[PDB]
DNA sequence: GGTCGAGTCTAGAGGAGCT
DNA sequence: GGCTCCTCTAGACTCGACC
């Protein structure tokens, strides 16, 4: 038990020892907010046996991890940097990979790639061109120079890019790893995959407002398209595109009338990228020396997510249930529209408080006895043939009607625009054009506001009618009874609706903008307040709405994500042996298109697996990370960074003030139970903003020189923002380190902004957990050393826990049940609640060593 | 008017008034269904038939006669079938007395068959029957719509279309909730109010897992559907024990398939679509409506155009749509009439050939949906009928 | 024998003991598999269509398998006994000699019984199907259903319209009927000869005929249509006639009662027959029209192929049997004879070709030829051909 | 060679999604 | 304090269809 003045409890002697007059000031700030004294119990000391660190302190330690992780790729890159090659080279029609001189795979250990990727076939890629050293490299699918009726809709390693210490280089590496063939396996073939994207939003990074303005510091950064980072980094002649953009919009057939066309539109896409990266790589290498970053942005693009035969399945019925879900809403709303053209007989429309202001005209359809006893045999034939004659006779008044056929004109002018054409190939049966958003629907519905129909404006959006083809005021007031007095948002008399006072419905983003479609979900309190009543369904429609927002939206990415399923034979004999396998299923991988960097604050972006898709009991298809089940014989081990920016806003505070732990109110409240901001700003408004820790430089777009005193916001978020991403980089090349000295069979699995998950076998699981415990506690030390600290507390030395789950999911006690995923995880699927693991714990599971 | 009353009107329903009380329609003593509830009810099990049996794979057909053999287990309540000879043979012929008519009226709880009360059973004596059709490659079922009798005493009939479903034990916790998806969507699908129809869980006897399907009929929930995981004993109790026929290819081993039972009410089914689809109209779904098309004649020259409904009417029926031939109305109706009397029978378009029909061939199509007339040629109203029923699918 | 040959492909069922001629006229058993319920379900369907569908004025009919029971002799209809009530007699109170007399007369007096005919069931559905035509006539009454006739008992599926005909001309409809009903069951019948009409009076000295099928054992009426008058429709309806008259083109007028009667569970023994190592069962009777296979590897791609034409199929009304499904492997001439005795009406195979530019092999059933056909023109043939055969 | 009632494309505005 | 994508709607141009 040791303990600083300020009464905080840190590492204890063992772990001290092996690892590594300003108090009265620290307590009279700590004494004016009311936190002096107050101790707390301190907690179990814990011993570990922890490697001997290298280089003696711990900044030494990981920068000899980075230098021995990183070496070769290092030296891979520089073979780029001084190569030489024949320019440009024709374009080969067939099939594999073609070697294109001054081999089945590419023997070369760098590669400057890009993939193009033909969108007719989906996700198949289609052809694909590599730079390397002394050759170029041209890649042909199979499908676009047979020409067969059709192919395998699953994907698999045999229908994708092959290959076979090296690193591939691109434009969006991502784009490039996702569709080449040995990225799928399990075993981690050694290749590390680094991005001019990545480097280009490090270097010179344009904020989320910046690239708004740009598409100063104009001249020095640049947009994250190719063209516009080749025009910055080396500049010269632009990049052009095709036109036609036969990948996007041509059918594979023009693919095949025009390859000596996309193979220099590739070609030259590629030089381009090689162009950028030969002044990228110092050029970063200069803005973050440390050599940390650069081993945890290549761990952060190798990130392996593990499928199986229920992804399929998870399509399958997400899809399924979004459709039967919204055929549930379609369905309700099309007997609402039909229920309404009645109201043509009599001119009854004239009467509805909602249906007044329609199109209800009409067109016109214009052209250019005793029984005689049973029937007799020849009556029979007789009968049938001047009967059925009668009509094949008026078969041939087929030319007295107009060619185009005229379009329902005895339905109402409002029904026919809800009603597909006759013609048309998606023809559905009624107004099957209705929806939730269509300017009639809450007109349809018969919505009120507190008492009021609704109207629709064509500048003031949706409102209400409060009472005082002409509108029915007479309608308006009898509803209202059946339901000046009124103070809601102001009303509009510029919309001047005869004997009635125009009021507009209130708004989230409040009176300065207009209502667009009252079954917003912010409208949803309203509509259980019982202001929002609806008519003839009702909260349904907002529910089914709810629930199936998520899957409208991502449906299009989700159902798309490059799954590849791994045959039999390319499985490990691990999971070809353990006992829940099955013959009967297939299994596979995603590999997740993330780009290392993405954002100034050098955060990796992706726009389905890197977000909080945590799994939701009223949304369909939130299971989405459940899904993410490892193989038989494995797990994954994971954990999350306890309040991780915060305790490192807290020690850059508690590192200023009095230069220790908890000296700051803030300190003392993060670690157990303005400073900060004024280390912040100084290291932001420096001339050049470093990172506290591996001095990572800012991005060349926010330096005080170019931006004179602007974008301050983003500089102090990015200070802590990128100490983040640095700690990531120290766990995840410490999580490596321990791996491969250790001989840990495990990789990998995936870093969202707070979490570690790696895919490792359930034989080695609690070793990895120690391993993980030991990369927190040294990432502490570290951290805690670069600041001036002398010394580490206790409370923030471990985890809290270190998962051990068969899936990905947010907890390990969450069966994740979806409206898509009703029955669990547990019941549908058979995975079983997983471990959670105190330090303490995993001590003693590992009797405290591997 | 209440919706028994328009169905008895519109042949829906069939019955005196005494019979067409709630609890007389839901027991099953007596033909409930008059010329068009027939149709009803015949368009409603071939929806299952092909939903079921049609499109689900491993499944099947079966022949089940109405009588089980005798069961000497008193607690069975199915009635007895007695020959009416033998109780006049033993009675008439010769003088009874109190201890030989004893021997004949325990022969009968001992010997005689019995009515079915379930399709159960039916299945499983054909279960071995089916191994040999699908090479014992377990999973498989048998599907069955027919007549089950269940005391009331009085002999109900409901007509019950039956699953029984044999997969391995492992799956069995699946396929049942499987089923309980693929049974709630399928009476959903047809249901102008899906919300009415509800599952709960329940638990039988001997402690088994099941879960029954609801329609929430306007006095309460009916279990038109129960799904039970029935497990080995069925099985047991019908084969004596030699497990070499009951054992199914469920991979590579074989294992003796749990039994689940499925079993909709098809005779309560089609009561709760004219609940459910219910001016008066029956907004029954298309491929559930009897009548589609209703052809009509005008002002004259009426045998012209007699001429062309006939050839019409051939040209419908041989494309599979049903079709009122309302030309032969011997008593002449007004539209106003005609098109209500159209709507309650749930008539989807009211053809009309009037003596413009013969220049032109231009007849008017009104909507049941929509009630709006709009008017075609002749050579294409069957592409667009078979087009709308398609698409109703 | 066919016997035997319609036990292996699961259109007969039942022990060796019951697929005998005495045990399957008799109805004893569930004589009919898997298979031979859906060829059994498209004579069900056919007779519906030629005989309610096409036929003006006729309507569906459905009615309970038990009748209210009478005290009467000379009827051997199974009663109905609820045993509850029989081990309510036997443990409660032991009852004396008397009582026990008294209950069997309650079990003829008061019990129900199962159904012989349909025709009872018809009859009391008139006065409602009367309401129906608006009280003209003539009209009929159809209906497909079980009827129980002892030997133990019996089931047969009956397949029986009841025509409503005034008293004139009801001669003639009655030939029209056997005119009708004699060429539908000669429509589909390879041997049209077998079919035979034979003049039959009732017992009561009612005119009437039947339809036979000459079995191998001998003809056995499959149909029978029986002149009854109006004396069955007065039993049902005693006392006041104004809602039994239907109102013919001058006067009221009681209709005579023809009964179209016939059996399909010895129609379809006949089409059983009279199709046979192939049965040519009539494309609008086979209950399998397609067969589905994989030829070779890659299985996984062709299945998928299968798969999509499966659900094709399906959704156009063609049945279709779902063979690559199969693990187990046969020569190709095993699987044509195994279909033919199966009654598919054509064989799809779906090998490596498919995949190239999507020929497959159609095997005809009739003609044992093999054509090759695009995949999308399949459907349009198959349609094509159960269409032509139909009219 | 003329009017004119459907296609079609672009432009604009609002809700849901992330910080 | 910011965008970005999906959906609905209004307006102007084009067309071919009929006369």
């Amino acid at each position: 038990l040791r303990l600083n003045p300020l009464l905080i409890q840190m590492l204890s002697r063992g772990l001290h020892e092996q690892i590594f007059a300003a108090v009265q000031r620290s307590v009279e700030h700590l004494q004016k907010h009311g936190l002096w004294g107050q101790p707390a119990t301190p907690l179990p000391d814990v011993e570990l046996r922890l490697p001997r660190l290298f280089g003696g302190n711990l900044d030494q330690h990981f920068r000899l991890l980075a230098q021995k992780q990183s070496l070769p790729y290092l030296e891979a890159a520089a073979s780029l940097l001084e190569a030489q090659l024949p320019p440009e080279p024709s374009w080969a029609w067939a099939e594999g990979w073609t070697r294109y001189g001054p081999v089945a795979i590419p023997e070369e250990r760098a590669l400057v790639f890009d993939v193009e990727v033909c969108l007719a076939e989906g996700t198949c890629p289609t052809l694909a061109v590599a730079i390397s050293p002394s050759a170029w490299y041209s890649w042909c699918s199979r499908r676009l120079v047979e020409e067969r009726y059709s192919w395998t809709s699953q994907l698999s390693p045999a229908d994708l890019i092959p290959l076979g210490e090296q690193l591939v280089v691109g434009h969006n590496v991502s784009f490039d790893r996702a569709h080449i063939r040995e990225q799928y396996l399990i075993q981690d073939s050694r290749m590390r995959f680094l991005d001019t994207m990545s480097m280009h939003m490090a270097i010179s990074g344009l904020s989320s407002f910046q690239r708004s303005l740009w598409m100063d510091w104009m001249d020095i950064s640049s947009a994250n398209n190719l063209a516009d980072v080749h025009n910055l980094y080396v500049g010269g002649p632009p990049l052009e595109k095709e036109p036609r953009e036969l990948f996007v919009k041509g059918s594979m057939r023009d693919i095949r009338e025009n390859f000596q066309d996309l193979m220099q539109y590739c070609a030259r896409d590629v030089w381009a990228t090689f162009e950028v990266f030969q002044q990228q790589l110092p050029l970063f290498l200069e803005r973050c020396p440390h050599p940390v970053t650069l081993a945890g942005m290549l761990e952060m693009g190798v990130s392996y997510l593990p499928v199986n035969q229920n992804w399929e399945r998870y399509l399958t019925e997400a899809q399924n249930t979004y459709e039967e879900l919204q055929r549930e809403m379609k369905k309700s709303l099309m007997d609402l529209a039909n229920d309404a053209c009645q109201l043509l007989s009599g001119e009854r429309y004239k009467e509805d408080p909602w249906l007044w202001d329609l199109e209800w005209d009409l067109q016109e359809f214009k052209q250019k006895q005793e029984d005689p006893g049973p029937p007799s045999e020849e009556e029979e034939l007789q009968r049938s043939v001047t009967a059925h004659n009668r009509l094949q006779q008026l078969r041939s008044t087929t030319d007295l009607l107009p060619k185009r056929p005229q379009h329902l004109p005895g339905h109402p002018g409002w029904y026919r625009k809800l009603c597909p054409r006759l013609d048309d190939p998606a023809w559905a049966p009624g107004p099957s054009l209705l929806s939730l958003q269509m300017r009639v629907t809450p007109k349809l519905m018969a919505l009120t506001w507190d008492g009021f129909p609704l109207h629709y404006s064509d500048s003031h959006g949706w409102g209400y009618l409060v009472p005082g083809v002409t509108c029915p005021y007479r309608a308006i007031e009898s509803l209202y009874r059946k339901h000046t007095y009124h103070h809601g948002n102001g009303p509009y008399n510029d919309v001047n609706i005869p004997g009635c006072w125009f009021f507009k419905l209130p708004h989230k983003d409040g009176n300065n903008y207009n209502v667009g479609s009252p079954f917003a979900k912010d409208f949803l309190p309203k509509m259980e307040d019982g202001t929002l009543q609806a008519g003839p369904s009702g909260p349904r429609a907002l529910e089914i709405n709810k629930m199936i927002s998520f899957w409208r939206n991502a449906h299009k990415r989700i159902s798309s994500q490059m799954v590849v399923w791994l045959p039999r034979s390319a499985l490990p004999r691990v999971v070809t042996r353990h006992p829940s396998f099955d013959e009967e299923g297939h299994y596979g991988a995603i590999l997740p298109q993330v780009v290392t960097a993405g954002t100034i604050t050098r955060r990796a972006v992706e726009p389905t697996w890197l977000t909080a898709s945590n799994a939701r009991p009223d949304r369909v298809g939130s299971e989405l990370k459940a899904m993410v089940q490892a193989p038989p014989g494995y797990v994954l081990v994971g954990a999350d960074v306890d309040s991780q920016e915060l305790w490192i806003a807290a020690v850059l505070g508690d590192a200023h003030f009095a230069g220790m732990h908890g000296c700051t109110a803030f300190g003392w409240m993060t670690l157990q139970g303005s400073e900060m901001f004024n280390k912040l700003e100084s290291i932001a408004m420096s001339d050049t903003p470093r990172t506290p820790v591996l001095g990572c430089c800012i991005s060349r777009a926010l330096e005080p020189s170019v931006v004179q005193g602007e974008f301050i916001t983003s500089r102090v978020n990015w200070v802590v923002q990128s100490s983040a991403v640095d700690y990531l980089h120290l766990m995840l090349v410490a999580m490596k380190w321990l791996f491969e000295e250790f001989a840990i069979d495990g990789r990998f699995c995936i870093s969202i902004h707070d979490e570690v998950r790696y895919l490792v076998r359930e034989e080695d699981r609690y070793r990895a957990a120690l391993a993980l415990q030991i990369t927190n506690l040294l990432t502490r030390c570290m951290f805690a050393y670069k600041l001036g600290l002398n010394d580490l507390p206790q409370s923030v030395a471990f985890f809290s826990a270190v998962d051990i789950d068969q899936c990905l999911r947010k907890e390990v006690t969450m069966d994740c049940k979806t409206p898509s995923n009703p029955t669990g995880m547990e019941r549908r699927y058979g995975i079983p609640q997983g471990e959670a693991l105190d330090i303490y714990q995993i001590i003693e599971l590992t009797k405290g060593s591997l | 008017e209440a919706l028994v009353d328009l169905c008895r009107r519109r042949h829906f329903f069939s019955g005196t008034p005494q019979q067409l009380s709630t609890a007389a329609l839901l027991s099953g003593c007596h033909a409930r269904f008059g010329p068009l509830g027939v149709e009803l009810r015949k368009n409603l099990a071939s929806q299952w038939w092909s939903s079921m049996v049609v499109f689900r794979e491993q499944v099947f057909a079966v022949d089940s006669l109405h009588q089980e053999p005798g069961s000497s287990q008193p607690r069975d309540s199915a009635f007895r079938l007695v020959s009416p000879e033998s109780i006049r043979e033993i009675l008439q012929d010769r003088e009874p007395s109190k201890e030989q008519l004893v021997a004949f009226l325990e022969n009968l709880l001992k010997t005689s068959g019995k009515l079915r009360a379930t399709l159960l059973h039916g299945a499983l004596e054909h279960y071995v029957n089916c191994l040999d059709l699908v090479n014992r490659k377990l999973p498989f079922g048998l599907a069955q719509i027919g007549v089950c009798f269940h005391p009331v005493t009085r002999v109900g009939e409901k007509t019950e279309a039956s699953l029984v479903w044999f997969t391995p034990t492992r799956t069995s916790s699946q396929w049942l909730d499987f089923w309980l998806r693929h049974r709630l969507l399928w009476w959903r699908k047809f249901a102008m109010s899906p919300s009415n129809f509800s599952s709960a869980d329940c638990q039988d006897e001997l402690g088994r897992k099941g879960s029954k399907l609801y329609y929430s009929f306007p006095w309460g929930k009916e279990p038109i559907e129960t799904l039970w995981n029935l497990g080995d004993q069925e099985l047991l109790h019908t084969y004596p024990g030699n497990v070499s026929t009951i054992q199914g290819r469920d991979g590579r081993k074989n294992v003796v398939p749990c039994v689940l039972s499925v079993s909709g009410d098809v005779d309560l089914g089609t009561l709760a679509y004219l609940y459910d689809s219910f001016r008066k109209v029956l907004k029954l779904h298309p491929c559930l409506a009897p009548i589609k098309v209703a052809l009509d004649v005008g002002k004259g020259p009426t045998v012209e155009l007699r001429q062309v409904c006939q050839g019409l009417l051939n040209e419908l029926l041989e494309n599979g749509i049903s079709v009122w031939p309302g030309y032969s109305e011997t008593v002449h109706s007004s539209l106003e009439q005609l098109h209500s009397k159209y709507d309650e029978m749930s008539v989807l378009f009211s053809v009309l050939v009037t003596e413009t029909t013969l220049e032109n061939g231009l007849i008017q199509l009104r909507s049941r949906d929509t009630t709006m007339k709009e008017m075609m040629h002749i050579s294409k109203l069957r592409d667009f009928l078979v087009k709308y029923l398609a698409s109703a699918s």
